[PDB]
This record gives structure tokens, C-alpha cells and sequence, in this order.
């Protein structure tokens, strides 16, 4: 989604349709979608001061743009109102990024008309700049959580050989409060399942024949509880291995398991809580950070209309929703309609006229 | 048979808890016994040694009564 | 692998391991009441033997 | 193959009285020792370091096509010890016109660098119009043209100092009343081949100024022709001096070294050779030595006896 | 790059340029002079009222 | 036409000189009159307060009298 | 060009040549010997010398 | 004949050696003489002063006789 921004010297008021409406002339023969742009009455001074602001846009420009671009990625990650593939972008100023490129309007209330260029760059600079470390903090606090919450999955997800057992053990799985017995549990794959049950009585010395029973049970193997007495432990777990059975290293413990559940529990919510507010306050980020965006775009016209053509500043800007394959001829009729002015001043960039492109 | 086996083991550490508690008795009933017998012997050697002080005082009372 | 018989004996060789401590622990137990009878009524006795001794030799002060 | 024994002093004369006859090859009799232990190193390293320096200078007197005939004097080859104080009288000579060259490449660049100032009298500088054709254009994408561009042409231009030669100079620079494009400009000045260092005033006195240096450049022009004057008048009679020189150096550098190809004797300043000789020609060989000692204020008896071998 | 009709173009521009740096400087000028003019007034105005105030007291005194 | 754009460029420096003493001369006279003006006020404020000062001190030697 | 006469005279010569030498070099050292002699004879001479006039004055200022 | 020109140069370089050591030798023995000697002029110019002081003495003695 590319727009132009151009803007003529505007010695004749036919440059008013001449960039929109004289279909003999105008763009793709007045195909392509053209509006007005609105550019406040700002005062200037000296010629340098224009130089220095011309130079101090630019990089405004380019600060700004990789803010707003970042910040709507940022909302891609979420997911909300943004995706890469639809929705490609956030709404401004309350309506969709064509309908508000298309009727942009000034924002006096953010940079009033009265007060010099140098001033409104710094207002508009501080501005974008509070959104951005704004914005930057919260999603950096976001995508803790996130990480956090996906570290959790992840030590909750897996087969019984190595998933956590807090959603698999109950207290009546061990043997507890025993003087001589402990309840360990063994991983068995499916495969092995009768013979750890056939062999687990006589694995070690002093144990508790048939008392195994089986917890869980996954594609793989089964977990299955034993108790036995505990000096035999050693003797259980190391043959176990021997018969290619894996013990966990797990005892009951109610604290831990509610921590973690309830840990989960939290962390979830937390994530909803935070993306009801992420969703509101990133959008309005985004709205103010493209309002201003297009604000820069308008203020890097301005001075280069009056740095290159003088004053009175009364110049024909015009905005450009380019069609498709049509670039070429716009270029070969902006460049005969313009190129007296200049001969040889404006490839890459330099045109007879102010022009900008605006990425979307 | 896995709650057999453990009512088995948990019958057997019962008696061991009885067993242990009660020799702990024992000990605590023994070693107040100890004391007291400890100061039956104390109050043994205190009446003898009372007895040769009022003895040894009356003979020194007398003995100084003559000079 | 195991039969009735067999879980049977294992049951009963755990209880056997259970009374053997049982015993083993009550039997230390009195033996230690024992050799701590003898320690306190030694500490009681020399205690307060001394004490005695001292309050003796105070008579002996007095009656000089 | 035989032996001669005579005095140091008495050697070096007779050495030198041999290598002019050249009818006799003398033989190393210490071939383990290396140049340091024969002791003639310095005097070696005294003959190279006169030999590189003259050589240096022969590259310049070479250059200014100096005739350096080389027809008399040099094969008289005398050997005194005053010769090093020439040696380094030498040394100097070339030192100073190592030092007028110097200078005068210095002047040159004032010469030029004054000789554009004048040309000048934003500015009108020497520029070959390689890139003003898009040095204009830069301005124009700097700001747009916000002030006009001084013109000139230059007839029969300077040779420029960087170039080395002549080139035609064309100039065409802009002067801006703003500062943050002056200083643009100044940095698109500094990229582009263009010259740029005038120091304008409008003023009467700058155009008197501008005389002031006209004056400063006829100074520096007339000083430049004095030294490379002085320069060329030294360089062909140095040549002369040195045609003869290089022989006599190369001569007394072959004596040392023939002489450490021996075995100095430790308990007296006598030395002991033996060398090869044709037979027919010994009596030739002890005439010979016999000038060379008697030269020599010592008159040692030098006598060369046949060995058997 | 430019003709002479050009030349005089941005001949003019420039002028243009000349000519609204030195309105604006003038309107600075002007605005600050008024400025000081309210200032300085009053720091002088202040001082000497000052001065006079404290005399006065003096006069008390004495009369006191 | 090189010369005249020249002049032009002149006179444009010529008029910015202008514009820039006219304005120093503004201020100058400004801040004089500032300067006569706050005098006068400070005449009136010396004359005023005098008066008072004197009316106290008539009033003073009619109470020094009746004291 | 020289016989074995001749030789042996050069020899002979030379060989007068090393004990000219040897005279010339041990008469320098014998003149140096005695320039040493003299001068720390002479150093010694005076040292003492002037301590023993200073004894002679000392006692003969003393007696007046 | 070098062969015997070098042991004949050999046998004088040696003999060389030997006559300037000897004179080094002598020269130290010389300066031992020089020391000995001038502590004896020495003495003899003390014997000398000792005689003059003696007869300075013996003046003085008659003249303050006289006075």
C-alpha cells in the first residue's frame, strides 16, 4: 500500500486540478486517486533555519516511521486488529490507514498554527518520542510475561518420561507416613508394561509384592507407583534401570504443585488482563504515531516547497493513491508537466517537484 | 493387594512407636528414680556428718567448760 | 511372577524387618535408661555430697 | 705463492702501490674471521656510507646532464688518512642541495598558491571544470540556487601543484549569505576538485593586499632563481670533483678490504700476507714496494720471500 | 543550469529571503525592546522608591 | 545581467541595514522614554511622600504641644 | 729481486727495527718512572713539610 | 723462510714484552724508592726546623734576660 505526496510551485491556481482533475493531464488521465492535502500557514525565517529543518525532518522522518512500523508489528505479534497476511495495518485517527491518508487533516490541536517550524518539530519530536519509550517499556514487560507463560507450558508439557507430574500425582498415589516404606514411580514403556508389572515385585530385595499400580498412561510408557522399604531404593532404582525402566525423580509434595498450578492460573490471567489494556494502549500509540507520522510527511513538504520555489509559500500539494503498473507513465507526466522548473536540480529520488513516498 | 500390604506395614510401625515410646518411659521413670535414690545417699552422708558435728560440740563445749 | 504365597512371605519378611528394629531400639533404649540412672544418680549424689562436705568444714569454722 | 712481511704503515701504502700496478693477488689468511674481526669495518663502513651519498648526488648531477668526464686526477689515487675529513666535507655538500631542493618545492607551492590568489584578485578559483558542470547541480540540490555563481576563465593557465603540470582553469563558484548551507557548501568544496581558500574583502585594501602579494610572489620568484642557480652552478662543479672521487673512494674501499683479507699480527704493528705473484715480474713487485714504503715515512724493509708449497 | 532569466529568478528569491530575515529580526527587535522597556523601568523605579521609603523611615526616627 | 543581480544582492543588504538601525533606533528611543517617564514617577512618588513626612511632622509638634 | 743475502739483511734490519723499538718504549717508560717519582716526591715533600713548619710555628707562637 | 721469519719475529715480540714489563716493574719499584726517600727529606727537614726553633728559643731567652 504506497501513496505519493507531491507538491508543485503552484504559480497558477489550474495547478489545483491540473493534480486531480484535468483529466487531459492529470495523473494516469485522471485514473489515478488524488486529494487535497492540508498544510497549516506556518512562518518561517531565515533561509539556514529551513536547511536545519529540512535536516532535522529527515531524520524525524526516519525515527518515526521505524517507531510507528515497529510498534504495529509489535501489535502483529499480539494479534489484535493487525495480522501480516489481512489487516495489514492500524487504524488513525479513529478511521482505516487509506480511509485517513486519503482525508488527512492537520492537527492544530497537537501543534498550533501560531508558533514557529522549530518549535512544532520539537513538540511533534517529543511527542513520538514519549510513545515510543512508552510503548517500547510495555511491550518489553508484555513479552516477559509471554515468556514466562511459554517457559511454563513447557515445563508442563512432555510425555511421562520427562512432563511434570503436578497433574498427574494424587496424595493416594504414594505411600505415606511410613516408617520403612516409600513410594517411588517408575516409567515402563507401554511396551514392557506386564513385565514391570511381572518384574517389579523382584527387582530388590524387601519389597511390597503386589502393590504396583499404574498412575498415568501415554503413548509410550506407563507410570506406575511402587512402594518399598527404604534402604531398598537403591537397590530398586538401579535394577529398574538394568530392565530398561527410568524412575522419576518425583515425591508428593501438595505445596509445589499448587504453586505451579496456581502459578499457571495467575500467569494466564495476568496475560488477558494485560491484553485488554496492551490492545487499547498500543492502538492509540499507533493512532498518534501515524497522526504524526503524516504530520512530518507535511512539514517535509512545506520546507522544501519553500526552500526550493521561495516566497509567498503558496504551493499545489496533492496526495496520489498510485495504480497499479502505472508508475512509469506517472513519472514520464510529472516530469514534462514539471521538469522547466528545474532542468537538472531533481532516479533514486529527485524529481521536478517535492515528492514523498509514503510505505504502508 | 496394595492397601493389605501397607495396613501390614503400618500395623508394624504402630508397634514400633509403642515399643519405642514405652522404653522412653522407662528411661524417664528410671532416671527420676535414680534422683531420688542420688538423695537418699545425700541425706545418708548429711545425717552422719551432722551426727560427728554434735558430737565433736558437745565434747568441745564440755572440754572448754573444764579449762 | 509372584504368588499368593510368595507376597504373603515378602508381607511378613517387611513385618519381621519391623519388629527386629522395634526391638533392637526398645533394647537400646532401656540399656541407655539404664547407664543414664547410673550417670544422674552419680552427678545428684557427688553434688550434694560435696555440698554437705562444705557445710561440714563451716562447722568445723564455727566451732573454732 | 709467497709471504711478505712488513710494517702497518708501511702496509697500507704498499697495498695501495699494488692495487695500482695490479699485477699481484694476495690470498686471506684468516678466512674464519668476518669483516667486524678484521678491523677495517670502519673504514669500510665509512667508504659505503661516502659511496651511497655520492652516489645520491650523482643521481641529481645525472639529472642536470652534468658531463663528468672523468679524465685525470682519480688515477693518481692518493690514500691519506685527511681523505675522511674530505669524505665528510662531501657529505655536506650533498646535505645542502638536499636542503635547497626542499626548500625550493616549499616555494614552488607558495609560488602557485600566491599565483592563484592572484588570478582570484564565492571565489573565482582553479578548477579544470572536471566537475563544476555537476558542482553547479550539487548546489542546486543543496538549496536551490539560492545565490548566483561567480564565473572565469582562465588564459593560459598555471600548473596546477597537485597535477604537477599545466591545465586550463575554469572557475565557477557560489557564495551563500546562510550558514548551515555555507558550511554544505564548504564540505561539497572540500569533495570537489575546486579551489577553495580566498580570503575576499571588498575593500580598497584587499585590492591592495592583492598587490602586496604580487610583490611577495616577485620576492619569492627571484629568491626561488638564486637558489636553483646557486644549485646548478654547485652541481656541475661538484660533478667534476666527483668523477674523480668515485674512483679514488672505490679504490681506498678495495684497499681495506684486500687488507682484511690478512692476519694481522698481535705483538707488533707489522702485517704478515702471503700472496700469489707472477714469478717473472717479482723483481716488478719489489720495485714497487719499495716506492710504496718510501713513501711511507717509516721505510720498513717490506720484503716478500718465496715460501715453498 | 540556468538562463539569465533564471539567474534573475533566484537573484529575486534571494532578495525575498533578505527581505523576510530582516522583517522578522526588526519584529524581534521591536518585541524585546518593549520588554526591557517594562523591565528596566521598574528595576530603576523600584530602587530609588526603595531608597526613598528607607529615608522616610530615617525621618521617623529622628522624629521619634 | 550577472552585475545587476549583483547590485540587487546589494541593495537587498543595503535595505536589511535598513531595517535592522531603524529597529535599534526604535529601541533606543523606547527605552528612553521608559526612562523619562519612570523618573517622573519617581518626582511624584519623592513629592508625595515628602508631603506626608512633612503632615506627620506638623502633627507631631501639635501633639509634643497638647503632651 | 732480492737473494738470500738480501733476505736475511732485510731480516736483520727488521729485527733492528723491533729492538729499536723496544729501547725507545722501555726509555719512555723509565722517563715516565721518574716524571711519577719526582711528583709524588714532591707532593710528599711539601705535605709534610708544611705540617712540621706548622708544629715549629705553633710552639713558637705559644712561647710569646 | 717465512716459517723462520715468524719465529724470529716471535722471539723479538717476546723479548719486547718482557723489557716493557720490566720497566712497568721498575717503575713501580722506583715509586716505592720515590715514598721511602721523601719521608727521609722529610725528617731531615724536621731535624732542620727542630734546630732552628731550638736556637729562636734560646735568643729569645737571652733577650727577655736583657729586657
Amino acid at each position: 500500500t504506497e501513496f505519493w505526496l507531491i507538491s508543485a510551485p503552484g504559480e497558477k491556481t489550474c495547478q489545483q486540478t491540473w493534480e486531480k482533475l484535468h483529466a487531459a493531464t492529470t495523473k494516469n488521465n485522471n485514473l489515478a486517486v488524488s486529494s487535497k492535502f492540508n498544510i497549516p500557514d506556518l512562518k518561517v525565517g531565515t533561509l539556514d533555519v529551513l536547511v536545519g529543518l529540512s535536516d532535522e525532518l529527515a531524520k524525524l522522518d526516519a525515527f518515526v516511521e521505524g517507531v510507528v512500523k515497529k510498534v504495529a508489528q509489535y501489535m502483529a505479534d499480539v494479534l489484535e486488529d493487525s495480522k501480516d497476511k489481512v489487516q495489514e495495518n492500524l487504524l488513525a485517527s479513529g478511521v482505516d490507514l487509506v480511509t485517513y491518508i486519503t482525508r488527512f487533516q492537520w492537527d492544530m490541536a497537537k501543534y498550533p498554527i501560531k508558533q514557529s517550524l522549530k518549535n512544532i518539530s520539537e513538540i511533534i519530536a517529543k511527542g513520538v518520542t514519549q510513545i515510543d519509550n512508552d510503548l517500547k517499556s510495555r511491550a518489553s514487560a508484555y513479552n516477559n510475561l509471554k515468556g514466562n507463560l511459554q517457559n511454563l507450558e513447557r515445563k508442563n508439557a512432555g510425555s511421562l518420561l520427562t512432563r511434570s507430574l503436578a497433574e498427574i500425582v494424587k496424595k493416594d498415589d504414594f505411600v505415606l507416613d511410613s516408617e520403612y516404606l516409600v513410594t517411588l514411580l517408575v516409567v515402563v514403556p507401554k511396551l514392557n508394561h506386564n513385565d514391570w508389572i511381572k518384574q517389579y515385585e523382584t527387582l530388590a530385595e524387601m519389597v511390597v509384592p503386589r502393590s504396583s499400580n499404574v498412575l498415568s498412561e501415554d503413548q509410550d510408557s506407563y507410570l506406575c507407583n511402587v512402594t518399598l522399604f527404604k534402604k531398598a531404593v537403591d537397590d530398586f532404582r538401579h535394577k529398574a534401570r538394568e530392565n530398561k525402566f527410568i524412575v522419576r525423580d518425583f515425591q508428593y509434595n501438595e505445596e509445589e504443585m499448587r504453586a505451579d498450578k496456581e502459578e499457571m492460573n495467575r500467569l494466564s490471567t495476568d496475560k488477558k488482563k494485560q491484553f485488554g489494556p496492551l490492545v487499547r494502549w498500543l492502538k492509540v500509540n499507533f493512532s498518534e504515531a501515524f497522526i504524526a507520522w503524516i504530520h512530518i510527511k507535511a512539514l517535509r513538504v512545506f520546507v522544501e516547497s519553500v526552500l526550493r520555489y521561495g516566497l509567498p509559500v503558496n504551493f499545489q500539494a496533492m496526495l496520489l493513491q498510485p495504480n497499479k503498473k502505472s508508475v512509469k507513465k506517472l513519472r514520464e507526466v510529472l516530469h514534462e508537466l514539471y521538469k522547466h522548473l528545474d532542468s537538472s536540480a531533481a532516479q533514486q529520488e529527485y524529481y521536478p517537484y517535492v515528492y514523498y513516498k509514503i510505505d504502508c | 493387594s496394595q492397601s493389605q500390604g501397607i495396613q501390614q506395614l503400618l500395623q508394624a510401625e504402630k508397634r514400633a512407636a509403642e515399643k519405642v515410646a514405652d522404653a522412653r518411659k522407662r528411661k524417664a521413670r528410671r532416671l527420676k528414680q535414680a534422683k531420688e535414690e542420688a538423695q537418699m545417699e545425700v541425706e545418708q552422708y548429711r545425717r552422719e556428718r551432722e551426727q560427728e558435728f554434735q558430737s565433736k560440740q558437745q565434747a568441745a563445749m564440755g572440754s572448754q567448760g573444764n579449762l | 511372577a509372584l504368588s499368593d504365597a510368595d507376597v504373603q512371605k515378602q508381607i511378613k519378611h517387611m513385618m519381621a524387618f519391623i519388629e527386629q528394629e522395634a526391638n533392637e531400639k526398645a533394647e537400646e533404649i532401656d540399656a541407655k535408661a539404664e547407664e543414664e540412672f547410673n550417670i544422674e544418680k552419680g552427678r545428684l549424689v557427688q553434688t550434694q555430697r560435696l555440698k554437705i562436705m562444705e557445710y561440714y568444714e563451716k562447722k568445723e569454722k564455727q566451732i573454732e | 705463492l709467497a709471504q711478505l712481511f712488513l710494517q702497518s704503515e708501511a702496509a697500507y701504502c704498499c697495498v695501495s702501490e699494488l692495487e695500482e700496478l695490479g699485477k699481484v693477488q694476495f690470498r686471506d689468511l684468516n678466512p674464519d674471521v668476518n669483516v667486524f674481526q678484521r678491523k677495517f669495518v670502519n673504514e669500510v663502513r665509512r667508504c659505503e656510507e661516502m659511496d651511497r651519498k655520492l652516489r645520491f648526488v650523482e643521481k641529481e648531477i645525472r639529472k642536470a646532464n652534468i658531463p663528468i668526464m672523468d679524465t685525470g686526477e682519480n688515477p693518481e689515487v692518493p690514500f691519506p688518512r685527511d681523505m675522511i675529513d674530505l669524505e665528510a666535507n662531501f657529505e655536506k655538500i650533498e646535505n645542502e642541495l638536499k636542503e635547497i631542493n626542499t626548500n625550493q618545492e616549499a616555494l614552488k607551492r607558495n609560488f602557485l598558491e600566491l599565483t592563484e590568489l592572484k588570478f582570484i584578485l564565492f571565489v573565482a578559483g582553479v578548477i579544470n571544470r572536471e566537475r563544476i558542470p555537476t558542482f553547479e547541480r550539487m548546489l542546486w540540490r543543496v538549496c536551490r540556487g539560492n545565490v548566483f555563481l561567480r564565473q572565469a576563465e582562465i588564459e593560459n593557465p598555471l600548473e596546477d601543484p597537485v597535477t604537477g603540470d599545466y591545465v586550463h582553469k575554469s572557475v565557477f563558484i557560489i557564495f551563500f549569505q546562510g550558514d548551515q548551507l555555507k558550511n554544505r557548501v564548504k564540505k561539497i568544496c572540500e569533495g570537489f576538485r575546486a579551489s577553495l581558500y580566498p580570503c575576499p574583502e571588498t575593500p580598497q585594501e584587499r585590492k591592495e593586499m592583492a598587490s602586496g602579494v604580487n610583490t611577495r610572489i616577485d620576492d619569492l620568484q627571484m629568491v626561488l632563481n638564486q637558489t636553483e642557480d646557486h644549485r646548478q652552478r654547485v652541481l656541475q662543479a661538484a660533478a667534476k670533483n666527483i668523477r674523480v672521487w668515485f674512483i679514488k673512494v672505490r679504490k681506498m674501499k678495495a684497499i681495506y678490504h684486500t687488507l682484511n683479507l690478512c692476519n694481522i699480527d698481535v705483538t707488533q704493528k707489522c702485517l704478515i700476507a702471503e700472496v700469489w705473484c707472477p714469478v717473472t715480474d717479482l723483481d716488478s713487485i719489489q720495485f714497487a714496494l719499495r716506492r710504496g714504503t718510501e713513501h711511507s715515512g717509516s721505510t720498513v724493509p717490506s720484503i716478500l720471500n718465496r715460501m715453498q708449497t
